[PDB]
């Protein structure tokens, strides 16, 4: 059945991440140029991994946003250093909103060799569905001139979705990372990735349809929250586990009421988290385009999430800033995660923007 | 099948119209089981085939499913009407599972005609959360019990004609080892009540056992056997508690819908809370939409039970400060002043919600069984 | 020196309130007509304490808005019912922006024998700070159409100060509350108060000064936020009390780590409410007029206040609904108080404006 | 009188000038006690006169006041230089009160002059919280002392010139009653540190004592009687937290103005935000105040030291959350990489205000101290 396939794909990520994101792995991966771990995108790409949720005429197997989010969600578990939601989001764009062309981009994605990453964020107020970058007609293509921030996992990647805003509004426009006029600065984030701030100086790009650009904001969200889910999961595990092994006043930290409480609200903001995930991709996979259910799930990945990975931080006591013991990474990450396209206030406001706009429908 | 609850919903519309008028329902709300016309409303609900909607056909049930059962659950609370949950779903469903064939025979078919109304006595003034340290007394004359001791916040003890009794029945074993529960008439000589009024609007009581005489036979399961009892009672005291989640659901609409008709909704103040509480109301009503499936499958975690209990009674009174908030000026008046909104409605709940973050399981000990149920935390 | 009178204050109105706001006192005056304690209100008279914050030539202590704090404090510590913020703030707003023949009304206030209440609020979105009453010109005077909502303690009351839009701006006004066209609805409000829904018709009133609406309005903020920390203190005190003596699981529920954490949490806020109270207090008597200061003190109230009400509700179990018991009333006085004149997100709605406003100066 | 705190704000800008450049600022903040170019800055600040700036005259400083000293804390933080807060503001006064006419002589001079730096020897592998199960031990050998021990999180053991080392002089008393404070050499013989890495930034160490002799007159206080010193000096570890809170502030302020600048500001959300982290800072600010106060006049309760440091390392963290959100795409920039706002000052501290709610104290057991103390509520 469905379940069981996406139960495969899960033993199946766990397995891969488990072997490659090490003590030792983890720290040349996150020393490197790329801040990217090639050795993981390809043993991915070999178990099939990078196709499950890709279409089948590209190669995949169709499994589409369930089946990125149980991916995503391991490597969250993880903190597995490759750019699986900017290549996978992005992928899918071109599979539900590309021309014939950018489809036939979907193979190299499937087997490893084409990578991707999406250019959705500005800096200074950043709205992310009225982006101030624009763009110009230029016979059937387009001219894109601005400047996108942050631009995740650049390193290697062959092409970029950027949103835009032409004559007729907000879109997404794929762009080759060799085209003329495109230039960016590497900068790093509080993640450890390697970043580019992009600088595009009428450059040539392909829109996708029209439907795109909200669509692609979405499914990023909701993607987002997958990984959420898993760096939260794997910081309570890993706390949890910690705390039964540390005593003080001659017993473990585990038995303090304070200690189980912290660990409980972690646990329950975490079930939330989840149902709130799947209920986001449900209602994609039933054709909802209100984006209310993307909006919840993401806030409380950035809200329910960044509560997580604080109290995990601070149950551990001095080791936990230790760069060379494992759960500082998980509080990197969920940071990074709490503001990417925007943090929990922002999501709140767009939250109860729809809710107005929907009551007074 | 959602055109089916859709018909369901607007069927139990037009009953209950026949049936409240006005504010009657939400006076009628706000006693809860303690209330005049409760019994009244019960024996209606009861003669119309409503009460064993979700009960098994086996026990002379409808069998419908959860989504059915929750639809009905949700209508009648719209309609300010109460509804015996803790009769129909928290005793009869123990009962079934505990019961000898003879006491499911004598309280069964009375429940399910609403002729047979149950309140529940657990609670002591020395054994709150503590519930295993209760002292009320069941001794062994022959083929009778004799019971002696008090309960406090006996909810319904005023209108129900039986109490379904935790009682010390060995006084030497541990103290989880020692229980039994017992069913005693209301009308048993010895038995006393006296009222108590909550802030939230509700009469409860204090419950009173001078010598009462019980047969043997009024044991549910085994003597000394009760704790499984009181757990599984508790267990199933849940679907209840996702009810209530259902009418801040309904209010929260409600508020949007006045904000949005006088411009209230035009403060971005309103609109950020209004997401905030969307946002916890979606997470409580999935979580409670599993944690039923689960619990009617005989396959609920006690950490997912406690976890979702405490977060979904924190929630209700979350929203109920953020409404409140939202309400302005009227937010501050009572039911039948002049100026509520919503018929005060979310003023009183906002004085009873604080009863069930410790009502059902108190919020601490749910966290404390999270941790070392859920998370293999060590005790002590 | 002056803080030995405030002191010499803080103990008289303890002794006054701890003689009158008694189990058996309590229940008899919130099931009467007034829901106002007359016996307290002459007390308090002639023990000087109506007279404390107001000025000498209307022979007061002339001690200003400190006094009035520290009365209010000890008000809140025991709910005891009777209007002295409405009445005393009224006060205190003829006092610094009434005409000479608005303040020959403060002896009366005085010595007892005349009461006041102010209405500032309106139903809906109500912005205290624009009224939607109207005020019209008609000689040297004026005359007030509109409605307010829930005006507090209104029986007995002689006069009020009602917030209105004139041809100039909003303005603060003093009506006869035997004035023609000027009618009201009792209305029971959570706390138990006996309040009025004010319908106003032509109704005739005179001006207080220009600047008498603003700062009636932060004095009042100032003022609810002083009887908030008096609910809160005193709730913390009875709770604390209570969880030593409870006992299960063979044990103080003072010894529960948990418990202890709740009642520290009180404690923090409480400190943090008194703060910031005095701040407020220092802040209007060395001339501030940008309003953050109160503001702040209320938020303070409106959030700290209401925080800890809900924990001393929840510690005590069952027993704290029991309205035959003390805390329920605490609970009950802390969530109005925390709404009055607007609500915590709508408090910091109203000190962000200021905020951006002041850094674009 | 206030114009004088601005006289001396507007002077100590110019000096911090004449020292710092451009990032070094940011460089030599980042690293603290364990940065290359601190003992360089220390002596810079000592020589000219600023160390004991609020140190009593009778001790050889000006004896200025409170207000002035936080002047003095707010504008070093500001420059980015790293001031030697657990020398001059912990060490010293705790030798001025407990130290011998002897100690006070060799070494409250060189902190004064800036040329000797102290590091703190508390924390263990084994005794974090329970600091009063430490076992270095510290062995009579006549009148010298053998210490065997190793510590963890021994900030600036790389750049001091001494440990101020708890240690357990009497292994059969009461375990608060068994320690005593030694100060140790860092050139001594057998002692020896290695690096930690914090996510932060920082670098501190581990220290490690094998043999490590030292002469008895070398033990501040009485034998046995360390853990009143260690009291000690942990309070006036609150005063570097009160200046914290003060960098916190700055930076609220230099949020407010890029928002302003950049349109940011115009969003409601970001409103209602700098307003609610305006709120808290101004109660840290306020309750920092009160105690300062408290702790210069040996006055501050363990209560009210406890719920001020718990609730200001709380706000730090909440308003560094709040702060980055404000920022948008450039708040996940680390400092020293392209579009980086504020040189990426809130990034990195976001990375550190983690430490301080269980460095200094562990808020839990401050809460725990806070009932117990602050309300009278019983243990165990
Ligand atoms: C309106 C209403 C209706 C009902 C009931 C109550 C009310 C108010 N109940 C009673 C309810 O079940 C009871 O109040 C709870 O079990 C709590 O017991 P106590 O009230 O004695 O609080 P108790 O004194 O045990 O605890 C009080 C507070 O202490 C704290 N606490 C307790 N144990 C702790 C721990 N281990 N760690 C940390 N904190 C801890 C919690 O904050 C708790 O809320 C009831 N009962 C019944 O038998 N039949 C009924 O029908 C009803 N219905
Ligand atoms: C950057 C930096 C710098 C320094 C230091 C640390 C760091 C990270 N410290 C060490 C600091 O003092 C130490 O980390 C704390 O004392 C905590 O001890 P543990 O780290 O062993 O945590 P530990 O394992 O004791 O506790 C870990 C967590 O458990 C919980 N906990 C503990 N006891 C509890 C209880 N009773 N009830 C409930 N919850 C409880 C808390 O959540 C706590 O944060 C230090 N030390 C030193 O000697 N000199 C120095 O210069 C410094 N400087
Ligand atoms: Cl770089
Ligand atoms: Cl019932
Ligand atoms: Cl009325
Ligand atoms: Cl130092």
């Amino acid at each position: 059945t469905l379940g069981e396939e996406l139960t495969e794909l899960q033993g199946l990520a766990r397995q891969i991440f488990t072997d490659h994101a090490t003590h030792q792995r983890l720290r040349a991966v996150e020393t490197s140029e790329s801040r990217i771990d090639e050795t993981l995108w390809r043993e991915l790409a070999g178990a099939g991994l990078l196709g499950v949720a890709l279409p089948e005429a590209a190669g995949g197997a169709g499994l589409g946003l369930g089946a990125l989010c149980v991916l995503l969600e391991e490597q969250g578990r993880h903190v597995a250093p490759v750019p699986l939601w900017p290549t996978l989001v992005a992928a899918l764009a071109i599979a539900e909103h590309g021309t014939a062309e950018q489809r036939d981009l979907l193979p190299g994605v499937v087997d490893g060799s084409r990578r991707l990453t999406v250019a959705l964020e500005e800096f200074g107020v950043g709205d992310v569905a009225a982006p101030g970058c624009t763009a110009v007609p230029d016979g059937d293509g387009w001219r894109l001139s601005g400047t996108k921030a942050v631009v995740p996992s650049i390193t290697g990647a062959a092409h970029l979705l950027v949103s835009a805003t032409g004559p007729d509004g907000p879109g997404l426009f794929l762009v080759d990372a060799d085209a003329p006029g495109l230039s960016w600065e590497r900068t790093e984030t509080t993640s450890r990735d390697m970043a580019g701030n992009l600088t595009l100086d009428a450059v040539p790009a392909r829109a996708l349809g029209p439907a795109a650009l909200p669509w692609t904001l979405d499914v990023a969200r909701t993607a987002l929250a997958a990984v959420q889910l898993g760096v939260a999961s794997g910081a309570l595990h890993i706390t949890a586990s910690y705390l039964k092994e540390r005593e003080q006043f001659g017993r473990p930290l585990g038995t303090f009421q304070a200690v189980q409480h912290q660990l409980a609200d972690c646990y329950i903001e975490i079930e939330a988290m989840r149902v709130c995930l799947w209920q986001a991709v449900c209602a994609a996979e039933d054709g909802a385009t209100d984006g209310k259910a993307a909006l919840v799930a993401k806030w409380w990945a950035d809200e329910g999430g960044l509560n997580v990975v604080h109290r995990t931080q601070h149950l551990h006591g001095g080791i936990g800033v230790d760069v060379d013991y494992p759960i500082h990474r998980y509080f990197l990450w969920g940071k990074q995660i709490s503001g990417t396209l925007g943090g929990a206030s922002a999501d709140l406001q767009r939250l109860g923007d729809l809710i107005a706009e929907g009551a007074a429908s | 099948e959602p055109a089916a609850l859709s018909e369901l919903r607007a069927e139990l519309r037009a009953y209950f119209n026949g049936l409240l008028p006005a504010d009657e329902r939400r006076r009628v709300g706000e006693q809860g089981v303690g209330g005049e016309r409760f019994r009244e409303v019960v024996k209606m609900l009861g003669s119309d085939g409503w009460l064993g909607y979700g009960w098994p056909k086996e026990y002379g049930g409808q069998g419908r499913s959860i989504s059915e059962q929750y639809v009905l659950f949700d209508e009648v609370q719209r309609a300010g009407l109460p509804f015996p949950f803790v009769t129909v779903n928290t005793v009869g469903p123990t009962l079934m599972k505990y019961g000898t064939e003879e006491q499911k025979k004598k309280y069964l078919p009375g429940i399910l005609s609403g002729d047979i109304v149950f309140a529940i006595g657990y609670t002591e003034p020395g054994a709150g959360t503590d519930l295993a340290s209760l002292t009320t007394r069941a001794v062994r004359d022959g083929d009778e019990f004799v019971i002696d001791g008090s309960k406090i916040f006996t909810s319904g003890a005023n209108t129900a004609d039986y109490i379904w009794l935790a009682c010390r029945t060995d006084p030497e074993a541990p103290k989880h080892k020692g229980i039994s529960i017992i069913i005693v008439p209301t009308d048993a000589e010895g038995f006393s009540w006296s009222p108590i009024q909550t802030v939230g609007g509700m009469v409860v009581t204090a419950t009173y056992y001078s010598g009462v005489r019980v047969p043997v036979s009024e044991v549910v399961g085994e003597i000394n056997g009760g704790w499984k009892l009181i757990t599984t009672q508790l267990n199933h005291e849940r679907i209840g508690l996702a009810a209530l989640g259902g009418r801040m659901i309904r209010l929260w609409e409600d508020v949007v819908a006045w904000a949005r008709d006088n411009g209230v909704l035009e403060q971005p103040w309103v609109r950020r809370d209004l997401a905030r509480t969307y946002a916890k109301l979606e997470a409580m009503r999935l979580l409670n939409w599993k944690m039923t499936i689960a619990v009617e499958n005989d396959e609920l975690t006690g950490a997912d039970a406690g976890a979702t209990k405490a977060y979904g009674t924190e929630t209700h009174i979350d929203v109920q400060r953020t409404l409140t908030g939202i309400l302005g000026a009227a937010g501050r008046i009572r039911p039948e002043s002049p100026g509520a909104v919503l018929a005060g409605q979310i003023e009183q709940l906002s004085r009873q919600g604080i009863v069930n973050t410790f009502a059902g399981g108190v919020n601490e000990v749910l966290r404390d069984m999270v941790a070392t149920l859920g998370l293999g935390m060590p005790r002590s």
